[PDB]
């Protein structure tokens, strides 16, 4: 709240992938995002 | 000039120490150091010579000369290489941008100024140079070249318009170079700049300045002439939608219909007749897009305007003859159915948005909270603008509101940033007086300056509306039938207005040597709105079937102008083409069918009685053709004269026109019944005795008579001339009628009664064998080989479309019995009787038979070719 307005470089958000557990996690600016995922194995994930 | 660049090329000491390569100062420098030694008097040591002025004339006089040695002309450049060379070597001499600086130190405008300095021969001459040696055609080029220098110079025509500035002989002299530098653009590059927009602000810039400058005093005839033209072309290939304020301009300009409104005039007709599909298409002129409702709503108003304006301006065969085009374009191109607290609250609202938004942009580039509001440091105390300048940023706010308020949201904030540019131009206007200084270009109003320095209140203007929709407030200013109703209500009125003034001028004895101002008005009306109505009715849709009060409207115009050719035919002695071709297009665009059906009554029974006047004028001609009297007759009354002439020449064509669309329209079975099938057999019966009547005067006019003849047969929906089969047929007036109601028609009891004088079907039949078998010809009875042979071609293409050949089922109900082997036995007849004429020179009546024949060579047996088309063509071949 406030970043679109007060943050001069912009937004930065970090994708992981954890291809052992098939979890994917995000982070927003240093900050850990609520949101994540759960993908079955043998899958091909594709940055986008 | 090939000598003359040999010797100046072995020896550059004859050119000037900058232009020399010794020196290289170069020839813009060298302008500039001349315009110093004319400011430095000691630069201009001591009837007396202006030192620098005679460098500059001599640097001029340089630069002509090359400009005129230069290659002749392009063909000549191109097909000589030795031209090459020259231009080569020309282009390596002088720089092109060196051209453009000099071509950019503009004047001092005068409280007289002397002469000395740089002068318009000096930038005619580096404009000259330019343009023959270099060349101009890079679009991008001519917008830099128009940009730099050129439009400067526009603007200090246009400030040195003024009488006393006219005066001046700057204004004089620039008004020379003005147009050696305009003729330029038309000739050379006319398409290009007009073709692109990269710098529509340039454009408007241009268009308008030349418009002002038009609207000069002391420019002479040529020169008006010339500006005139450049304005033309400029518009008449530059984009529509881009000209727009121009637009705006002619549209207060012209109806004062001054003597500078001729070459308005010019460039709204051009305009409107070039992009037509722009102004009324609904995708306009394709990818050059359409008129906007405010384009069309000026386009209207101008157009009222004009009409008003040439209504109530004296008539002039000039100014009118030029004006009309103007107007034709313009009804053309118009589509046929074209149609407090709570700001106060909005100033505190916003001046909070404002206050947010600033903080934001502030910490965005880097701002600090402190004191001063001074940029080096980035401090603000408003976390660039302080508490201060918000405060009396404030007051702009307001008197918009109040400016606004006392007058869409785009349209009115584009007018509140003219109000707000106008008065900061009053108040720069107003410093520079005070401060005794010249008045700066921006004085002139936004359109007249470039779109440039719009935007930068259009921001602002945006910005204060975007923040009055959020806050909740909307401000502003504060049928398709009617369109045409409007302008044709103007035809009507004047239609009344005319039928008053003839009345009034046939009642009222002549005066000699005193003309009716009555007479004055008919001739005005003859002369600009007559020819306007026929150019209505082309390319608009008045019918309504592509307004059906419309198509009322149209049909009792036709019965109101029908009823005044009919009585004073003879006042229109050169406007009675015109107004019976006017009577024309009135009958191919009437709709009989809604003179049927929602057409009021009395219009419709008008009609009605006009046929009926036209068959009481047939009649009256059939009798003095009988009794002999006609045009070749010396001892003719005047009104049988009159009426006789009326016939002949107005009322045949346009009947014929008139029963022509009816019957393409299929409008007989809708209009024409019962005291209307009266009036036609008495029409059918005075045109089939008329033709028969043997007069000079009648083979005169043989031609249209028979064409109406056949217009009337073909429009007819009922059986006329099937005097023993009309039983047959349901549609029949003794069908329908019963022999009372007939009796009161004035009709009897046996269609041989109703037609007695024409022969039966079957008599037309053995008449027709009977010219196969003797062979007649247009020499011994042209009564019916080119004017009758076409009256039964029509007869029998008509009842054979309704014959029981076409119609099996219906072929009891089929009163004719015209069939194929009939329309076999026709058209075997005429190729028998043109080859009876194979082999005289006299058969100009063939073509015509042809003609007549075109119609029903479709829909014949393939049994007739070896009967008659080959012998026909073998004798052609022969």
């Amino acid at each position: 709240p406030g970043q679109g307005r007060n943050n001069s470089n912009g937004l930065e958000i970090g994708c992981v992938v954890d291809a052992a557990s098939g979890l994917l996690t995000f982070i927003a600016n240093g900050k850990e995002l609520s949101t994540y995922y759960q993908v079955e194995p043998s899958t091909k994930l594709f940055p986008a | 000039a090939n000598v003359v660049v040999r010797l100046l090329i072995r020896r550059p000491e004859c050119f000037g120490p900058a232009l020399r390569g010794e020196g290289g100062n170069g020839l813009l420098a060298a302008m500039e150091e001349a315009i110093k030694i004319a400011e430095d008097p000691s630069r201009d040591g001591p009837d007396t010579i202006h030192m620098g002025n005679a460098i500059m004339t001599f640097y001029a006089a340089l630069i002509d000369l090359l400009g005129r040695c230069a290659p002749e002309m392009h063909l000549i450049h191109a097909g000589k290489g030795e031209a090459i060379r020259i231009r080569s070597i020309l282009r390596s001499l002088i720089p092109l941008g060196d051209l453009v600086g000099v071509i950019s130190i503009a004047f001092q405008m005068p409280e007289p100024d002397m002469s000395a300095g740089f002068c318009p021969d000096h930038k005619a001459a580096m404009v000259l140079f330019l343009d023959r040696v270099y060349g101009i055609e890079v679009q991008d080029f001519l917008l830099h070249l128009l940009e730099v220098g050129f439009l400067p110079d526009l603007r200090a025509a246009a400030s040195l318009d003024t009488a006393a500035l006219s005066a001046t002989d700057m204004a004089l002299a620039l008004n020379r170079y003005l147009c050696t530098a305009v003729l330029p653009l038309l000739t050379r590059c006319a398409p290009l700049f007009a073709g692109t927009e990269h710098h529509a602000s340039l454009i408007d810039s241009l268009l308008h300045t030349v418009y002002r400058l038009s609207k000069g005093c002391s420019l002479t005839k040529a020169q008006r002439d010339s500006i005139e033209v450049c304005l033309l072309s400029i518009c008449g290939q530059l984009r529509p939608s881009m000209m727009q304020h121009l637009l705006r301009r002619l549209v207060f300009d012209v109806p004062l219909l001054n003597e500078h409104a001729k070459m308005p005039l010019k460039l709204l007709t051009n305009h409107y007749e070039r992009c037509w599909k722009y102004y009324c298409l609904p995708g306009g002129w394709g990818n050059f897009g359409a008129a906007s409702e405010e384009e069309l709503h000026l386009s209207r108003k101008l157009f009222w305007g004009i009409f008003d304006a040439l209504s109530q301006k004296k008539y002039e065969q000039e100014l009118f003859k030029l004006a009309l085009p103007c107007l034709s374009a313009v009804a053309g191109a118009l589509p046929p159915d074209y149609m407090p607290e709570k700001l106060e609250y909005f100033i505190n609202k916003y001046a909070e948005h404002s206050h947010d938004k600033w903080s934001m942009d502030k910490l965005a580039n880097g701002w600090i909270y402190g004191e001063i509001y001074s940029d080096s440091s980035k401090i603000q105390p408003l976390m660039l603008l302080s508490e201060k300048e918000k405060e009396i940023y404030r007051w702009p706010i307001k008197e918009s509101l109040k400016t606004m308020l006392a007058w869409d949201l785009h349209a009115m904030a584009e007018m509140m940033a003219e109000n707000y540019h106008n008065i900061w131009a009053k108040k720069k206007k107003l410093e520079l007086e005070s401060k005794g200084g010249g008045n700066h270009p921006l004085l002139v109003p936004y359109d007249t300056l470039t779109a440039k320095e719009k935007a930068k209140d259009r921001e602002k203007a945006q910005d204060i509306f975007k923040f009055l929709q959020i806050s909740g407030y909307v401000v502003s200013r504060g049928i398709e039938k009617r369109f045409a109703y409007s302008f044709l209500q103007q035809l009507i009125r004047y239609v009344d207005e005319a039928h008053q003034y003839i009345l009034e001028f046939d009642g009222g004895s002549r005066s000699k040597g005193e003309h009716f101002p009555y007479e004055q008005e008919i001739k005005f009306f003859a002369k600009v709105v007559l020819p306007l109505i026929d150019q209505y009715f082309k390319n608009h849709r008045l019918y309504f079937l592509s307004s059906n009060k419309e198509k009322e409207m149209v049909t009792s115009l036709f019965c109101k102008l029908g009823v005044l050719v009919r009585h004073r035919i003879s006042l229109f002695g050169n406007d009675a083409t015109s107004i019976v071709n006017c009577l024309h297009i009135l009958g191919q665009t009437l709709d009989a069918r809604t003179v049927m059906k929602t057409g009021l009554d009395s219009v419709k029974s008008a009609l009605r009685a006009f046929l009926d006047n036209a068959a009481e004028d047939l009649e009256k001609t059939m009798e003095n053709l009988k009794q002999g009297q006609f045009t070749h007759t010396r001892s003719q009354p005047k009104g049988v004269t009159q009426i006789i002439n009326y016939t002949t020449v107005a009322l045949l064509p346009m009947l014929s026109s008139l029963f022509e669309h009816i019957g393409q329209h299929q409008f007989g079975e809708d209009l024409i019944l019962e005291d209307v099938q009266v009036s036609c057999y008495r029409i059918l019966t005075s045109l089939y005795a008329l033709g028969t009547s043997k007069s000079i005067y009648v083979e005169r006019q043989r031609s249209a008579l028979g064409e109406c003849l056949a217009a009337f047969a073909g429009a007819f929906p009922i059986a006329f001339l099937e005097t023993h089969l009309d039983k047959h047929n349901v549609y029949s007036i003794y069908n329908t009628r019963s022999s009372r109601e007939r009796a009161a028609l004035s009709l009897p009891a046996n269609v041989e009664d109703v037609c007695p004088n024409i022969p039966s079907l079957e008599k037309l039949m053995t008449e027709i064998i009977e010219l196969a078998e003797s062979g007649i010809r247009y020499t011994q009875m042209p009564y019916m080989m080119e004017v009758v042979l076409p009256m039964l071609c029509s007869y029998m293409s008509r009842w054979w479309e309704h014959g029981p050949e076409n119609h099996p089922e219906r072929a009891e109900m089929c009163c004719t019995a015209l069939n194929s082997e009939h329309m076999n036995t026709l058209l075997g007849n005429i190729l028998k009787i043109i080859y009876n004429n194979l082999g005289i020179d006299e058969g100009a009546w063939m073509k015509r038979l042809a003609v007549f024949s075109q119609p029903i060579i479709n829909k014949v047996k393939p049994q007739l070719l070896k009967t008659h088309f080959l012998p026909l063509m073998e004798k052609l071949k022969k």
